[PDB]
């Protein structure tokens, strides 16, 4: 019933510029039970972060999360080359629901 | 073994109306010690939450949109997870994952807090042919 929804739809950056991702909840969402996730092309998806802020194990300092309530963020200080790819945020405080992703690619 | 590892199994071009078993064979955990899902993907679009079955294996939910059609399972004495998809349509083309959620114990109702994903299968792509 929680609808998440994602901003922007694409951003086109350069190595070494910072991207910063929205996700907004249509309820809040309890506990600030908000995870990401990050999914290259062909790939599955790789956990980034959750309880909206708590990075899992071996993911390097430049991804952070936070928020709270209805309005989360994920902030990559500086792009490295593996980290172009598509970004989901899913919320788990009422049942499981996902955003549609934001994909972060190479600015041509 | 050593690395944990999903390896999802089953996938293929199928026909609407038919049924389909996937399955998904875990190593390096004990599946039967979590809660245990399968997430979609279809072609161009985002991930979709598809079923849970919790750690018990004595409750399990499931999106609406596949409710009535789908049924997850677990074979605890080959450490293997399973969803068993009848009524197949063209909306359920997709990659399905297996994913574990470390954090989901119990599950009374279908709205309550749940779990996040910690590891990931590669995928099995279900296509249902027009």
């Amino acid at each position: 019933d929680i609808v998440m929804t994602q901003s922007p739809g694409t951003l086109s950056l350069s190595p070494g510029e910072r991207a910063t991702l929205s996700c907004r909840a249509s309820q809040s969402v309890s506990s600030s039970y908000l995870a990401w996730y990050q999914q290259k092309p062909g790939q599955a998806p790789r956990l980034l972060i959750y309880r909206a802020s708590s990075r899992a194990t071996g993911i390097p300092d430049r991804f952070s999360g936070s928020g709270s309530g209805t309005d989360f963020t994920l902030t990559i200080s500086r792009l490295e080359p593996e980290d172009f790819a598509v970004y989901y945020c899913q919320q788990y405080g009422s049942s499981f629901t996902f955003g549609q992703g934001t994909k972060v690619e190479i600015k041509r | 073994g050593s690395q944990v590892q999903l390896v999802e199994s089953g996938g293929g071009v199928v026909q609407p109306g038919t049924s389909l078993r996937l399955s998904c064979e875990a190593s390096g955990f004990t599946s039967s010690a979590y809660a245990m899902h399968w997430v979609r993907q279809a072609p161009g679009k985002g991930l979709e939450w598809v079923a849970v079955i919790t750690f018990d294996g004595g409750y399990q939910y499931y999106a609406d949109s596949v409710k009535g059609r789908f049924t997850i399972s677990r074979d605890i004495s080959r450490n293997t997870l399973h969803l068993h998809m009848n009524s197949l349509r063209a909306e359920d083309t997709a990659v399905y994952y297996c994913a574990r959620d470390p954090l989901t114990k119990l599950l009374p109702f279908d709205w309550v807090s749940g779990g996040y994903f910690d590891y990931w299968g590669q995928g099995t792509l279900v296509t249902v042919s027009s």
